[PDB]
């Protein structure tokens, strides 16, 4: 079932953000890398998939990431735009405790690392609902995430036989 | 006129709309239909996030337009 991951039909929405629709189990090709459910398990999970010898506290270096990022490309981010927040009033909230990402940082995050983030989204089984990936990678090259219920985040690394 | 809103769990749904509708209205509209808060509503269409305080008329969406819908995931 890898001639299926090689198959995956992005549809490019604005420049350089895709959408997909596919149907599979999140379970099917990667391995699920729990992440706290502590408000910042957005952080945590990037932290797990681009950090060597992660530990919890590691992802304070993807919010400071996130803040130069920010001070790059906040003002241009469409998804900003719903914000509605000046780059000082963003940055704080961002930076606070607890506080939690979103797709807004997958973005900035993207461009910052020079990396390609897909953020598989499910429905309590798993079941892949859709997916939205920031940057022109593929599956196999980018850090994906899993996006479950409201606000969690895990990590997810692709299988060894994929 | 009809326009098509293909929400990001992959189904179409179907907008009553006229020219004179707000990008404000329309997300109104899908937030009636799927119960989606327009805070987390990105409304795409050739290639452009519309914006709030223009119209469909500002982007020239004529009938039965294909317009996208991706949500802004994570609090």
């Amino acid at each position: 079932s890898m001639d299926f991951l090689r198959s995956l039909d992005w549809t490019q929405v604005i420049a350089g953000q895709y959408v997909s629709n596919p149907r599979f189990n999140i379970s099917d090709y990667f391995e699920i890398v729990r992440q706290p459910g502590d408000g910042n398990c957005f952080y945590h999970s990037i932290a797990e998939l681009t950090m060597p010898n992660k530990t919890d506290h590691s992802y304070h270096y993807i919010k400071r990431l996130t803040e130069s990022a920010a001070r790059k490309y906040y003002q241009e981010e469409p998804e900003a735009r719903l914000v509605g927040l000046s780059l000082e009033d963003y940055l704080k909230r961002m930076l606070s405790d607890n506080e939690w990402g979103s797709t807004l940082e997958a973005s900035m995050l993207a461009k910052e690392m020079g990396i390609t983030i897909i953020i598989w989204t499910v429905a309590a089984s798993d079941e892949v609902e859709a997916g939205i990936k920031f940057g022109d990678g593929d599956v196999f090259t980018a850090v994906n995430l899993l996006h479950s219920g409201q606000t969690h985040f895990d990590a997810l690394r692709i299988l060894p036989q994929f | 006129m009809q326009i098509f809103v293909k929400t990001l769990k992959g189904h179409v749904i179907t907008l009553e709309v006229e020219p004179s509708d707000t990008i404000e209205n329309v997300k109104a509209k899908i937030q009636d239909k799927e119960g989606i808060p327009p805070d987390q509503q990105r409304l795409i269409f050739a290639l452009q996030q519309l914006e709030d305080g223009r119209t469909l008329s500002d982007y020239n969406i004529q009938k039965e337009s294909n317009l996208h819908l991706v949500l802004r995931l994570g609090g």
